[PDB]
RNA sequence: GCUAAACCUAGCCCCAAACCCACUCCACCUUACUACCAGACAACCUUAGCCAAACCAUUUACCCAAAUAAAGUAUAGGCGAUA
RNA sequence: GCUACCUAAGAACAGCUAAAAGAGCAAGAUUUAUAGGUAGAGGCGACAAACCUA
RNA sequence: CUCCGCAUAAGCCUGCGUCAGAUUAAAAUGAACUGACAAUUAACAGCCCAAUAUCUACAAUCAACCAACAAGUCAUUAUUACCCUCACUGUCAACCCAACACAGGCAUGCUCAUAAGGAAAGGUUAAAAAAAGUAAAAGGAACUCGGCACCUGUUUACCAAAAACAUCACCUCUAGCAUCACCAGUAUUAGAGGCAGUUCAGCUGU
């Protein structure tokens, strides 16, 4: 059993009464689990290359209370910033630089950037960018727990990467080594407008349902059908 | 083979040891002729329960309560509060004398008194 | 634990040698 | 009372009384089947079934008809680290019988409807656990292990 | 009744029960004797209650709600007992000077240990008690030599634990030069 | 109470906790710790205090103290001194990662004056009414001792009397008068129990 | 002062690196190695 | 026929030969507890 | 086996510490300070061993001599086991 | 590649200096750790054999108040061993 | 607490010839539970110089 | 299959009840191992009794008849004193002392063949050798160290013989006496010694 009510479950049933802890002491975290408010990227956005009015009143809303904590922002710098850390951080993949990409993305995004390649040698590099980008959505938490107030502002970034991923044998399994190819990414980045020492890391991605499918893998799958016990039958 | 380390106790031993020993429970009687038992009343520990109706102290006390200093009760502490006012109006008034010591409560012996400070005679 | 220097480092000494052997640097 | 010294009684002196007594006594549910009037409770060694009728019937204003007691012994069997003895404590069971024909049913003190009632008291930690099981997708099986946070 | 043994019955199945904070010693001190007899019976069913919810929890292998009210019911009755237990004593000491409600003396025993015998209650005196006369409160002079024995194993064990301090404090130095003072 | 076997190593769960018994089972013996020896009065750290990283991965930061573990001389920084860790793991889900604080250790750690935040050095010293404070070795000044919510778990400005707790007035009522009487002879008198036979005497020895 | 061999490793293998090549027990077990090195030299 | 078998408990004996109170009789047995007590034996006697 | 694998931490000594830099002072306590005292009497140690050498039965021998009165129950018993073990073995008995 | 290997502390030893210990409550000489009945029992008296004499038969050692020296001297002793 | 002997107070024993009660076939110089006593220069022994917890 | 079984005593002390287990038996249900929880309730049994004096010749055996000898577990009165009551403890188990193939040991009541309690075979094959059992032509111990069929009591051995010891009787020896053995005895006593079936016929794997 994995989840916790069938470890109490467990526990219960084996007399094992295991009091609770109560201290001063609580986990600090510095980031969220998800988004504030899911920005919806509007459909067709990548063919082009009042509702807009209440929306940009709740980012001209939320630009306020980041300036609250810190002064001298500017929302017109964050796309250049922006776009310069999401290059650090996928630099970062190619050279394992765990520590220095802990400071450019949060503790939500570091475990699905670096798991899956923790055995894998990823090549990647941002050859160009075909558009400029803007801000498209800024939005703030209210006040939590530890008196912890975020700020997440989400980027609408165009470009051209080239992502190569080898397997822990060295043999190609996704991607083209040298090969351009263009991706439309919605990057939402958090910072802890509370502590003096955060800064604005890479959050999240936003993956829209209108998105194209991505790149085919080389390999060949088998998609296991229903293992059945003698008794059952296999039923279409 | 005997089990030494363990408690000894009524359970172990025979029929004669098992009824000897008991668990500490205090006795109240004696037993006659054919094994006839009497209780004896006032052997009996008598329960004095108090009236709880209109009492206003509770378990516990409210986190809003002032903390004082702790300060234990000593012997000269009670004669101060409890025996000095009577002598020291009597010596003013001179009728204060060393033989009445028991007028302010002294008590010579505590033999005859229901409850006797020393040898204690009394349960808590 | 005994103690003493001496016979620890020859013996350290003898490791690196194999730990050259096991793999033979470029 | 218990690890007091009681006052030797002679023939025709006072009642032996205990003002402040420091016997604690446990309710507990029978692990039997037992007669609807039969309450029964753990009390300490030194307490006589009379003292816990008068106990019961002065403190608790019970009125007893019947006491039986008995003495359980605990395991010494268990073993520690060192292969030494721990020792379970015995202890004294009471059964009482209720007077004038009323009855006992222990009640249910952890109602599972009442203990489960999901109110809210959100709890920081908690939450993020729980959303972030939520956002956890199983790994597509034709993308066959191709890491899916690269958008390219 | 039998209720009194239960907590009230609202508060069956909360996982907390708020609770004031425990009686004081010197709160306790204030009050009269007959205050201190009505809330000694007042928190004696109170820790009744909690005894029995206690055996309940481990009977339903369940967490104790709020245990730490038994631990402030205890710290009470503690402090109850200590502040009836001064008066007496003061008293004591005013009408007898007597330091120690139980009588007693120092006493030899067939071991050759010096040990505080307290006194029992007896209805015959102690001349005519066949079972104490049995008891020997003196030691014969064979008794010597093991006193001899356990008093130098005595000094053995002191002589250990004071060398062993001053060990530790010279790898203390060791590990921490600047505490050298 | 707990009984606390002989070189326990005190650790970042308190002693007695899950997590303390699967670490320090009753038979695991460990090399002791060799703690500085520092007295309950020379102790300037507490909770709630802003204090200054001096070594470690991240020295020259400013942060309150979340814990003191005196047993060990450790101040725990929030946020600060931190390494990551997973919490909630399974053998079928990752886990949540989380920032986890290292301790550290009293040297380590520097108290940052109140008019300007700069690490300084303080000693204890007597204010004129006689209080106890902290002041700086350089410039100096009283440091208040930081304001840090009970252990218990209790703030006196929400809590409220609930059905068993003494109210303020009743608890603070002085009702003892001092006499020359013990419990049973007052109870007995106010219960108007009678007892008319006299106790008998008893030999002692 | 207590004294106690702390080298007796390489006393050992001066023995067994003249007993690599030989056969069974003799090119590993110190006790019959140097008996068979003995007769070798 | 039986072999070790040279026990055969009874509580009365056990107590009567090497109980307390038989070991207290005698000085000799006296000098068996402070022995005993000297070598800091959990059990003194049966 | 046998040998560990790691170096031992190393060992630093302080040559010049207070007790090395003063070794030897006053050594010629007599021979430069008129004969008031002599070396001998600067030795700490045993008050049984105090300017005095021998082999080991007369160590045993001096000790009980100064000391065994008040030497521990057992302790003297091994001593006076000891001196006669070796008064056999060092007169080839 | 397994089995394993490796470790530095826990404490301990010898001295010095100082003459140590111990009544929360309750229980404990009866079958100890057992609330509560006419007691009566009372301690004092060469250590021995044996290390050695190559056996053993008298014979040798374990204490009595200052390190050293007088001195292994006077002296004792199958005048042998040895003291 | 084995065993030998002893002390106290107990207990057991079908049928068959059956006068006689007796290790007749299958009620006794029997067997046996409990507690106690005798101790190594010794005890105990229907005496094997045996046994006295190997 | 039953060899027992149930109960008590003694011993033992929670030691196959519930829940859980990643531990365990050959056995990843069982579990006697581990963790938690529960449990045996007095009427049975144990635990007894005021003093002082005084009383107590007549066995048991169906106790009657007929008998005995080794001569026996079973009893009061007087006067004084005494108005009180149902406490305390044992109560569970597949269990003890052992032996480590039950090798064995173990008091009493009841059941006398069970109404209670149990399972000799992990699967296979069906060599030798080995163990036990059964059957066996003709013969019937042949060939083999040796088959089978002055009283009393213990002993090694066992069908047993033999010797030893004990012992009835017998004999000598010492002792004229009481308040711890001999003995609450008294020379008709006490103690210590000595005691000098074959053959044949018949049957058997010998
Ligand atoms: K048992
Ligand atoms: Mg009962
Ligand atoms: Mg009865
Ligand atoms: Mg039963
Ligand atoms: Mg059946
Ligand atoms: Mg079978
Ligand atoms: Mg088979
Ligand atoms: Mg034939
Ligand atoms: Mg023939
Ligand atoms: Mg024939």
């Amino acid at each position: 059993f994995k989840t916790e009510k069938e470890f109490m479950q467990h526990a219960r049933k084996a007399g094992l009464v295991i009091p609770p802890e109560k201290s001063d002491r609580s986990i600090h975290l510095a980031c969220t689990a998800g988004i504030f408010d899911a920005y919806v990227p509007p459909e067709g956005d990548a063919r082009i290359s009042t509702e807009r009015m209440k929306k940009t009143m709740a980012s001209q809303v939320s630009i306020r209370r980041i300036k609250d904590y810190d002064a001298n922002f500017k929302i017109k710098d964050f796309p250049e910033k922006a776009k310069d850390i999401f290059i650090e951080a996928h630099l970062c993949l190619n050279n394992s630089d765990h520590d220095r990409l802990h400071t450019l993305v949060t503790e939500h995004c570091f475990p699905d950037m670096t798991w899956d390649i923790k055995y894998k040698t990823v090549r990647w590099s941002f050859v160009e960018s075909l558009e400029p980008s803007h801000v498209v959505q800024v939005r703030c938490s209210s006040m939590m727990n530890q008196g912890n107030v975020y700020g997440q502002i989400t980027v609408r970034m165009h470009t051209r990467q080239t992502l190569a991923i080898y397997d822990r044998f060295g043999r190609l399994m996704y991607g083209q080594e040298d090969v351009p190819k263009d991706v439309l990414e919605y990057v939402v980045f958090e910072k802890q407008l509370t502590n003096p020492y955060g800064s604005w890391r890479m959050h999240t991605k936003i993956v829209p349902p209108w998105a194209p499918p991505k790149q085919p893998i080389l390999k060949t799958v088998m998609i296991p059908g229903p293992q059945l016990k003698p008794e059952e039958e296999y039923e279409e | 083979g005997a089990d030494r380390m363990s408690k000894w106790t009524s359970k172990r031993g025979p029929r004669s040891f098992r009824g000897r020993k008991g668990r500490g429970a205090k006795g109240i009687g004696f037993l006659t002729s054919g094994w006839r038992f009497v209780q004896i009343k006032e052997m009996v520990p008598e329960f004095v329960v108090p009236d709880l109706t209109g009492f206003k102290l509770k378990p516990y006390v409210s986190y809003l309560a002032p903390e004082s200093e702790e300060t234990p009760l000593t012997a000269a502490q009670l004669f101060s509060e409890a025996v000095a006012p009577a002598i020291e109006k009597d010596f003013k008034d001179g009728t204060f004398d060393p033989d009445n010591l028991e007028k302010y409560g002294f008590e010579p012996t505590q033999e005859g008194k229901l409850f006797q400070l020393y040898p204690r005679n009394f349960l808590r | 634990v005994k103690k003493g220097f001496r016979a620890a480092f020859r013996f350290q000494k003898e490791l690196e040698r194999q730990r050259l052997l096991r793999c033979p640097p470029p | 009372a218990r690890n007091v010294v009681y006052p030797l009684y002679r023939l025709g002196g006072p009642q032996l009384r205990v003002f402040r007594t420091n016997f604690f006594i446990q309710l507990v549910r029978p692990g039997v089947a037992q007669p609807e009037d039969t309450v029964q409770f753990r009390i300490p060694m030194e307490m006589t079934r009379v003292d816990l009728r008068n106990y019961l019937e002065g403190i608790y204003n019970v009125p007893v008809a019947a006491v039986r007691t008995r003495v359980q012994h605990g395991s010494n069997k268990r073993r520690d680290h060192r292969n030494v003895r721990i020792k379970k404590p015995d202890y004294k069971v009471a059964y009482v019988q209720l007077a004038h024909g009323q009855t006992f049913t222990f009640p249910d003190l952890f109602p599972e409807k009442d203990e489960s009632p999901e109110g809210s008291a959100a709890d920081d930690l908690y939450s993020m656990l729980e959303e972030e099981r939520q956002q956890r997708q199983s790994s597509d099986p034709r993308r066959g292990g191709v890491p899916s946070w690269f958008g390219l | 009744g039998l209720e009194e043994f239960f907590d009230d019955p609202k508060n069956w199945g909360q996982e907390k029960v708020k609770s004031g904070a425990a009686w004081t010693c010197q709160q306790l001190r204030n009050k009269s004797n007959e205050d201190l007899h009505k809330l000694w019976y007042v928190l004696l069913k109170e820790r009744n209650m909690l005894l029995t919810l206690e055996q309940e929890a481990k009977r339903q292998r369940l967490p104790m709600p709020s245990p730490e009210r038994l631990d402030k019911v205890v710290d009470s009755m503690d402090a109850l007992d200590k502040v009836v237990q001064e008066r007496e004593d003061a008293l004591r000491l005013l009408q007898t000077g007597q330091e120690r409600a139980r009588p007693g003396a120092w006493r030899r025993d067939i071991f050759g240990r010096i040990i505080w015998h307290k006194f029992k209650q007896w209805v015959i005196p102690w001349h005519l008690n066949k079972r104490y006369n049995r008891k020997r409160f003196f030691a014969l002079p064979y008794v010597d030599h093991f006193l001899r024995l356990e008093r130098e194993k005595r000094a053995r064990i002191k002589a250990r634990k004071e060398n062993l301090e001053r060990k530790k404090a010279k790898i203390l130095l060791k590990k921490f030069p600047h505490l050298a003072e | 109470k707990v009984t606390l076997p002989p070189h326990y190593r005190y650790g970042m769960s308190p002693p007695g906790s899950v997590a303390d018994k699967r670490k320090n089972p009753p038979w695991i013996r460990r090399r002791p710790v060799v703690v500085e020896p520092i007295s309950d009065e020379d102790w300037y750290l507490f909770c709630g205090d802003t204090v200054e990283i001096l070594e470690g991965k991240d020295a020259g930061k400013q942060g309150k103290v979340v814990q003191v573990i005196r047993q060990r001389n450790w101040v725990v920084v929030g946020g600060l001194n931190t390494h990551y860790r997973y919490i909630g793991k399974t053998m079928d889900y990752r886990g949540t990662m989380i920032p986890s604080e290292a301790p550290l250790l009293h040297r380590q750690v520097k108290l940052v004056d109140p008019m300007d935040r700069k690490p300084t050095e303080i000693e204890w010293r007597f204010t004129e009414a006689g209080e106890r404070v902290r002041v700086s070795t350089r410039s100096g000044r009283i440091i208040p001792k930081p304001e840090f919510p009970r252990a218990d778990g209790i703030v006196p400005e929400t809590w409220i009397d609930g059905p068993k707790d003494t109210s303020v007035e009743d608890a603070l009522e002085r009702t003892y008068v001092p006499c020359l009487k013990t419990l049973q002879e007052e109870v007995m008198e106010a219960m108007g129990i009678k007892e008319t036979r006299k106790y008998k005497k008893v030999y002692w020895y | 002062l207590r004294n106690r061999v702390t080298d007796r490793y390489f006393r050992i293998q001066e023995v067994l690196k003249h007993a690599r090549h030989f056969r069974g027990r003799k090119n590993r077990c110190y006790r019959l190695a140097v008996r068979t090195v003995i007769r070798a030299f | 026929k039986a072999r070790g078998n040279e026990y055969q408990p009874s509580n009365i004996k056990r107590k009567n030969k090497h109980g307390w109170v038989r070991r207290l009789s005698t000085p000799a047995g006296v000098q068996v507890i402070l022995r005993r007590m000297l070598k800091g034996r959990k059990s003194l006697s049966h | 086996i046998g040998i560990r694998l790691t170096l031992p931490p190393p060992k630093v000594v302080d040559r010049w510490n207070e007790k090395r830099a003063m070794f030897g002072v006053y050594d010629n306590i007599g021979i430069l300070g008129n004969f008031e005292k002599h070396p001998k009497e600067l030795i700490r140690g045993p008050i049984w061993l105090r300017g005095w050498k021998g082999n080991e039965l007369q160590r045993c021998i001096r000790k009980r001599k100064m000391v065994g009165s008040r030497m521990f129950a057992d302790d003297l018993h091994n001593l006076n086991k000891r001196i006669r073990y070796l008064y056999k073995h060092f007169n080839r008995h």
